[PDB]
């Protein structure tokens, strides 16, 4: 009951990190891909905010 | 009898600490702000 709490804390940390990373990456890819932009360009206005 | 307690570099007066705290600079924050505005201006120039 003393190391189980640590294991649960690690599990929660990993779950949150993985889910957040996957979702942010997919959302960014969706927002960037059909836009089909390039770094350091004029079109990436929203990019000036995004990255 | 004297020095019943050994010194622990605590002879430093509070006034000296006050002068030291306000002395040490923090221009590195200004440097980082300058770098960030430089990046934004570089992108704006890239707009052309």
């Amino acid at each position: 009951y003393t190391v189980i709490v640590l294991c649960g804390v690690a599990l929660a940390i990993l779950v949150g990190t993985a889910s957040s990373a996957a979702c942010i990456a997919k959302a960014r890819r969706d927002c960037l891909t059909p836009y089909a932009l390039a770094p350091n360009a004029t079109v990436p206005t929203a990019l000036a905010v995004l990255c | 009898p004297h020095k019943v307690d050994q010194e622990f570099q605590a002879a430093v007066s509070k006034t000296s600490w006050n002068w030291l705290l306000a002395l040490f600079g923090g221009a590195s924050s200004l440097i980082v702000v300058g770098l960030i505005v430089l990046v934004c201006s570089s992108m704006l120039i890239n707009t052309r």
